[PDB]
């Protein structure tokens, strides 16, 4: 979900864009500002919330030893989902 | 004889190759560094340290990196006693300031004080 | 002496009876590992990491709790001591989450460090771990309770030091959870210090969260200026940017704590900042300019002044270097009218004797008193670690506290005598029962807060309180070494300004208003443009644009307390120097550099060039502003008592009401805190 | 990759680009953080 | 089964709880069993009395025990979650 | 305060060695300006030699000035034998460096350095 | 044009400040009653020598060392400072 | 303690302790300490007036025959008043053994050059002049060996900064490689890595 300043410059997933009166836009004159158009904050929002029947879930990001350190997430709050701290996949107790 | 007598003050500022700006404008700080209150270990409070005053760090126009012009901005020296650090600062012509070692004063700890009969020092829970 | 001889690994040490095993091993330089023992909290004995072998004893003892008996040989490095340490570290790492990379405690964790030192290097735990529901205890302390090792430093801090009694353990067994049990917002004035003493990342700093990491931070040891306590701090920075503020241990001030304002107002230090000199353009608007233009337009008006044509107001956050700089600059113009915002009465002795404007006993001397009388102050929010020291004396020494003023909450219990100042006449006449409580006390203590001196009868309140203090000290069982009369300040610049000889309060400017006004950080709004003449030439020198920078004609952007080495004197008279952590942003300079450059542009150049020459001048004006971390005692209470009897100023009938009643009024006091978004979230959290 | 294809993802480049150095499509570096210190904005109203 | 509290409309500090006057006399008889200055020692009986009048413990019986015994409410919450007889659900 | 010397027993032999090193540099300067084909005059290089000798004139320790004479003989040996290039000889003349602010006011204007 | 402030520095425990202490224990109050609109800043410190700073008009500060004086010598030097106004 | 722990060599420890007693009692005029490490390396800490009489002994004595100078080293330790620690590493090919001869000096005291014993030392102690500033008396050709020709200061001194004080660049105005005061586009980031918990209780120093 890349957006654009009034200067025409693309805003990154950080939120970085130069000011209009900043001289350092001259480095992109005749060249391009390389941004990545796959924003991870939007791509993890696209993932569905996993309904599990347990009270404590374990996440390793998939792949076993190719993901992250395995963590255990508590699902006793019903207002909030249980979000993994590494991969951002969020879980919910189904009851 | 084979030994001469030099009753002058020990000064080696002409031999260290340090420019004048980084001798006569710097303020060395001789100090025992405080314990990080994130932790309870005290092994970093055991020795004296000599550092210098921080100079300007600015933004690199290309990357935003911390550009410096202070060569002595990373120089931290380790000394066993205060007087060794003072002698090393005086030998190099560094004007210094010394902070005294702040050891914690001893406490009075009583586990039974948590459960007293008439004193306010009872714990309300345990 | 009654010292008993014990042995640590064979080496003898002589200890007082009541010394624990941990302290006995401390006396020979060995630190027994611990998680729940804290030397400023009570002994819990419930992490079992300090289990150590006493020889000829087939059981490990809790070294934090077990007192030494005579003749014990403590085996801190023996086989079963190390087996006990590895077993206890194994149980601590059984259910602890694999969160070290996503944790703010990584690299500064006790559990990591003494797992590397005293535990095993691998797991036998083949089960699934627990996961604990997190809590919301405020906008300051991020809570991840899965990391909690259940050591109850939460509870001992919030009970004993913070005086809150609202953290505790619910549940039982492995399901035991530290929390408030309800959706409760733990916002004390010392609520961020549980971020310190939590050994794990269960309680982290929510503003500091994720931004830095401890090994890459440079540690600059500096001074708090958010009040007049003078808390020693560490400004930890990273690549020229302030990351956070930690406490330093100082046994006589702040023991190892800081307030929430100190801990979390460093982000107002990066908003609303004055970075370039500003002058008024042809349309009457502040526009950016160079230093040459701004210093010339100030110095051309300074050359056209003489006498009472020029005056100065000193704000709440100004170091003694800039204070004596601007004093010398205005004394070249023959102007004595240099003022502070905070009003101290000039009646009687005034600011001549230091003893009638200091915390003369000490911050440490609260531990030696038996009766403390707090007059007109709410010291929980005016000097929160001074109130922490009163609470520690209340807890461990059975201190009797009475308050004359509005019935505020002080986290302990006191004798509320009432809020009228005529009670001060009743105690000094013996008609009040607390007067006999003062007379039969060996070490009395009378603390008149400097916010009560902001009233119009502040000279009369000071005279009545000093009348009480000299009624007690000249007659009762006070030796002479003990100091009774004490004044608690709320402004870090105030005591250093009074030692240099400023005229406190702006009545010297309200008397005859000048046509040119310097404002060293003067953001209290005490003198606005309705008090000045039609076109006064107002110069603001400071680091934030809050109050005085809009009304200024020329803005001189200065340095903050993290941006200069700078002498600040606390409420007890101790002078203390800050250190340069970062440099001022943009074109802003150090404050006395600006005043000295203004003196050279004006042609009234001052006899200093370096900071050492400023401090030689500062020693010339009073020689105790350069002897750092020293409390110089001030005598001559009897002479100021005799001078205070000259004017019979009347006590007003208005009740003694401090301006900071609840936690709502604590977070935003000066221009750094008002610019702080963290203080904004704290106010928004406590007003709902 | 005809026999054992690579595992597909929604973020892998469907169009492989060659070395763009020397072209107007080349990489220009920049600080990907925002501004640290915020400056004071003076009031746009007069002061009399 | 939980040991945190969430405010439901049937369990909140606005749930009505008050002792009967015979229960206040029973509470005074309980408090007179303990030394002066240790009124907190009546936390476990009186709270159990608050379970006998009501059948369970909402978070108004815990706060009422905390109010009439002059103890902090967390020190009653700890007792009500530590011991297995105190029904924190109806 | 009884230390082992380097070459000199007191300051008089030390000043003798300083003086002979100065003679050797003074004789060497025209050869250095010729064979490095420096764009300075001979008088300018001799003024630089006088400057480098007056910079260390405050020293009263015989061992310290013996080491200064030893390092000056090393620099002279690197000069006579063509071991330095033209660049190493012209590094005594800080010619690409802009002149530093000296008084208080210009140092105030440029930055934060004292 | 006139005297603006007086600064008296001294020690708490040094014998050389003793007469200066004897000046303030006995003779400061009737001094301060004689000069109500004059700041006479008494500054005690740990190991300083006695000293008498007198700031006059336009930043001029004269200095008189008061080391090893009696109370009468401090009185005479201070009344010379008061009657000087230079 | 078999698989992951280094095996202790008690035979070599006893032999090196005996030969250390031997050297300490043959040469008591200069030997100040003799110590043997737990991994069995013998150090003979001597007085700096006996650099030549000790080293000529170990090179020539029939029970020593340390015919090889493996390495010669200085170590800057600024907390000592004699901050430089000159370290000789010697190899006896006859007895298949190594010894370490340690001594000390400050900036101003000269050490006698050991080229009269080991000509191998001709560059090594010359490097000690270049990197540390220790002067060696009666050296054949003592000058710099590793630094640039106009280099001011001795770099391996611990008060000398990591980057220097100057840096080079080509300047096309003067058509010359020039030196300027050092400015780094990114500063070297200093990492405070030391844990506050004691790592080795055997090496604990007694407190004050
Ligand atoms: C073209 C560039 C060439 C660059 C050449 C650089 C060579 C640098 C050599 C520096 C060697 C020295 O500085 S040794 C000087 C140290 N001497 C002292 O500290 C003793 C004081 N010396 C003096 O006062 C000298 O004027 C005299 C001549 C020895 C005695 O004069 P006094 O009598 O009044
Ligand atoms: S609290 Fe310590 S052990 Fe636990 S995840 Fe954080 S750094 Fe690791
Ligand atoms: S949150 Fe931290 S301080 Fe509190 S009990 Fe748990 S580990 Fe201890
Ligand atoms: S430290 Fe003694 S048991 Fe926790
Ligand atoms: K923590
Ligand atoms: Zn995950």
């Amino acid at each position: 979900g890349v957006r654009t300043s009034p200067t025409g410059e693309k805003v990154t997933h950080t939120g970085q864009v130069y000011d209009d009166e900043d001289y350092r836009r001259v480095r992109f004159v005749g060249r391009q500002k390389e941004v990545n158009e796959n924003f991870a904050i939007d791509l993890i929002a696209e993932q569905p919330v996993s309904q599990v029947g347990s009270r404590v879930i374990s996440c390793d990001g998939g792949g076993g030893a190719l993901g992250h350190p395995r963590v255990y997430i508590n699902l006793d709050k019903e207002t909030k989902t249980g979000t993994c701290g590494y991969c951002g996949l969020q879980f919910r107790q189904q009851h | 004889t084979q030994l001469i007598t030099v009753d002058e003050k020990l000064d080696i500022t002409t031999l260290t190759g340090v420019p004048e700006e980084h001798i006569k404008t710097r303020k060395a700080r001789i100090f025992v560094p405080a314990r990080n209150n994130m932790q309870s270990g005290v092994n970093n409070t055991k020795k004296w340290k000599m550092e210098f005053d921080t100079r300007e760090r600015w933004e690199n126009p290309l990357m935003g990196w911390a550009s410096t012009a202070d060569p002595l901005s990373n120089l931290v020296l380790t000394f066993s006693t205060k007087e060794d650090a003072i002698a090393f600062a005086e030998k190099n012509g560094w004007s210094y300031d010394v902070e005294e070692r702040k050891v914690p004063k001893p406490k009075s700890k009583s586990y039974g004080a948590n459960f007293s009969w008439n004193k306010r020092t009872r714990v309300s829970t345990k | 002496s009654n010292l008993i001889e014990v042995f640590v690994d064979g080496q003898s040490v002589m200890v007082e009876p009541g010394t624990t095993v941990l302290q006995a091993c401390e006396k020979v330089g060995m630190q027994i590992p611990r998680f729940c023992y804290h030397e400023r909290l009570s002994v819990a004995g419930n992490c079992r990491m300090c289990l150590v072998e006493i020889e000829k004893a087939p059981k490990v003892v809790a070294a934090c709790a077990m007192p030494v008996m005579k003749g014990w040989n403590i085996l801190t490095n023996s086989e079963k001591t190390k087996k006990a340490r590895e077993g206890v570290m194994e149980f601590l790492l059984a259910n602890h989450p694999l969160d070290c990379p996503i944790c703010d405690q990584g690299g500064e964790c006790d559990l990591q460090d003494q797992s590397m030192m005293f535990g095993s290097d691998r797991s036998r735990f083949l089960e699934g771990k627990r996961a604990v529901e997190d809590k919301n205890i405020g906008p300051l302390v991020k809570t991840i309770m899965t990391r909690c090792i259940q050591c109850t430093r939460c509870i001992r801090f919030a009970s004993e030091i913070a005086g809150v009694d609202d953290l505790g353990t619910t549940g039982r067994g492995n399901d035991m959870q530290v929390g408030t049990y309800i959706e409760k917002m733990f916002m004390s004035e010392l609520s961020g210090n549980i971020i310190d003493i939590c050994p794990v990342g269960a309680l982290t700093s929510k503003p500091y969260a994720f931004t830095a990491r401890p090994w890459e931070t440079r540690k600059t040891e500096s001074i708090d200026v958010m009040d007049a306590v003078g808390s020693n701090i560490v400004v930890s920075t990273r690549t020229g940017e302030v990351m956070r503020i930690l406490p330093r241990m100082h046994e006589d001030i702040n023991e190892e704590w800081i307030s929430d304002k100190t801990r979390f107002a460093y982000d107002g230090l990066k908003r609303q900042r004055l970075t370039e000199p500003m002058v008024r353009n042809e349309k009457g608007l502040l526009t950016h300019t160079t230093w040459e233009d701004a210093l010339s337009r100030v110095a051309g008006m300074l050359q056209s002044c003489q006498g009472n044509d020029v005056a100065a107001i000193a704000g709440g956050l100004v170091d003694a270097e800039a204070l004596i700089a601007l004093k010398d600059l205005l004394n070249r113009v023959d102007s004595d009218t240099l003022c502070t915002e905070e009003v101290f009465p000039t009646a009687g002795a005034g600011t001549d004797l230091r003893s009638n404007y200091l915390l003369n006993t000490t911050i440490a001397g609260v531990e030696e008193a038996d009766v403390v009388l707090l007059v007109g102050t709410n010291p929980r929010f005016e000097a929160p670690l001074f109130n922490a020291r009163i609470r520690k004396s209340w807890l461990h020494n059975d201190l009797k506290v009475a308050l004359i003023g509005s019935p505020v909450d002080l986290t302990y219990r006191y004798d509320h005598l009432g809020d009228s100042p005529k009670i001060l006449q009743d105690i000094a006449s013996g008609s009040h029962p607390f007067s006999q409580v003062l007379q039969e006390a060996k070490k009395p203590m009378v603390v008149l807060g400097s916010s009560a001196l902001q009233r119009n009868d502040g000279a009369a309140i000071l005279a009545a309180v000093s009348n009480i203090a000299q009624k007690i000290r000249t007659s009762s069982g006070v030796t002479g070494d003990w100091k009774v009369m004490n004044i608690l300040h709320r402004i870090a610049s105030q005591v250093a300004a009074l030692d240099l000889g400023y005229k406190p309060g702006v009545e010297a400017i309200r008397k005859n208003p000048p046509k040119m006004l310097f404002l060293l950080g003067a953001d209290g709004g005490c003198v606005t443009r309705q008090d000045l003449p039609k076109d006064c030439f107002i110069v603001y020198q400071g680091h934030h644009g809050d109050v005085g920078a809009p009304i200024a004609d020329v803005i001189l952007p200065g340095a903050a307390y993290t941006e200069k080495s700078a002498t600040y004197v606390n409420t007890e008279g101790r002078a203390q120097q800050t250190k340069v952590a970062v440099m001022p942003p943009g074109l802003a300079r150090e404050d006395w550099k600006i005043i000295r450059a203004l003196s050279e542009i004006a042609g009234m150049t001052l006899p200093y060039d370096t900071l050492d020459q400023v401090r030689n001048r500062l020693e010339e004006v009073s020689p105790n502003l350069v002897r750092y971390d020293d409390v110089e005692g001030a005598n001559y209470f009897q002479q100021a008592s005799e001078l205070s009897k000259l004017v019979n100023q009347q006590l007003l009938a208005d009740p003694l009401v401090p301006p900071q009643l609840t936690i709502k009024d604590f977070y935003m006091t000066d221009s750094i805190s008002r610019a702080s978004q963290t203080m904004a979230k704290c106010v928004k959290a406590v007003t709902e | 990759p005809t026999v054992k294809p690579p595992t597909a993802r929604k973020f892998i480049w469907t169009n492989h680009k060659f070395n763009l150095s020397g072209t107007p499509q080349q990489y220009v570096p920049y600080s990907t953080t925002r501004k640290k210190i915020q400056e004071w904005v003076p009031p746009s109203t007069p002061y009399k | 089964a939980l040991f945190v509290h969430r405010d439901t409309p049937k369990n909140n500090p606005e749930t009505p709880f008050d002792f009967t006057p015979e229960n206040y006399k029973r509470i005074e008889a309980i408090v007179k069993n303990y030394p002066e200055g240790h009124k907190a020692a009546a936390v476990l009986p009186v709270l159990d009395l608050a379970q006998r009048q009501n059948g369970w413990l909402p978070i108004s019986a815990m706060n009422k025990v905390a109010e009439i015994l002059q103890v902090p409410p967390m020190r009653v919450y700890e007792v009500a979650t530590f011991y297995t007889m105190y029904n924190r659900k109806p | 305060t009884s230390v082992k010397p380097i070459f000199s027993r007191d300051m008089n032999e030390a000043k003798r060695r300083v003086r002979e090193l100065y003679r050797a540099w003074y004789r060497e300067v025209p050869n250095t300006v010729h064979l490095f084909q420096l764009d300075i005059s001979v008088k300018q290089g001799r003024d630089k030699v006088r400057e480098m000798f007056k910079k260390n004139a405050h020293v009263t320790d015989p061992r310290v000035v013996d080491l200064l004479v030893i390092k000056g003989k090393m620099e002279l040996e690197e000069t006579i034998n063509v071991w330095k290039q033209r660049t190493h000889v012209m590094r005594f003349f800080h010619e690409t460096e802009a002149p530093r602010p000296k008084d208080f006011l210009s140092k105030f204007y440029v930055g934060h350095d004292p | 044009l006139g005297l603006r402030e007086i600064r008296i520095h001294l020690c708490q425990r040094s014998p050389g400040s003793q007469g200066v202490r004897d000046f303030i224990e006995k003779r400061y109050v009737e001094l301060k009653k004689a000069n109500p609109d004059l700041p006479i800043l008494i500054r005690e410190c740990s190991d300083v020598q006695p000293k008498l700073w007198a700031r006059y008009a336009f930043g001029q500060e004269k200095n008189v060392s008061l080391n090893n004086f009696s109370a009468d010598q401090v009185t005479r030097a201070l009344e010379n400072v008061l009657s000087s106004k230079a | 303690t078999r698989p992951t722990v280094r095996p202790r060599n008690d035979v070599a420890h006893k032999q090196l302790s005996a030969f250390g007693e031997y050297v300490a009692e043959i040469l008591p005029k200069y030997v100040q300490q003799v110590q043997v490490s737990c991994f069995s390396e013998l150090e003979i800490c001597i007085h700096p007036d006996g650099v030549i009489p000790v080293l000529t002994f170990l090179r020539d004595h029939s029970n020593a025959q340390f015919k090889s100078l493996a390495d010669l080293t200085a170590v800057d330790i600024p907390t000592r008043q004699n901050r430089f620690e000159i370290v000789y590493n010697l190899l006896s090919l006859r007895f298949n053994s190594r010894i370490r001869v340690k001594t000390y000096t400050d900036e101003l005291t000269p050490v006698e050059s050991s080229v009269s014993v080991y000509k191998a030392a001709n560059w090594y102690e010359r490097e000690i002049w270049d990197m540390f500033g220790v002067f060696f008396a009666n050296h054949p050709d003592l000058r710099r060996i590793l630094t640039d020709y106009g280099f001011e200061g001795h770099p391996f001194r611990k008060d000398f900064p990591l980057s220097g004080y100057v840096e080079l660049r080509y300047d096309d105005e003067v058509k010359r490689v020039v030196a300027e005061p050092v400015e780094l586009a990114q500063e070297f980031r200093k990492f405070d890595l030391n844990s506050p918990w004691e790592a080795f209780p055997a090496y604990r120093q007694p407190p004050e």
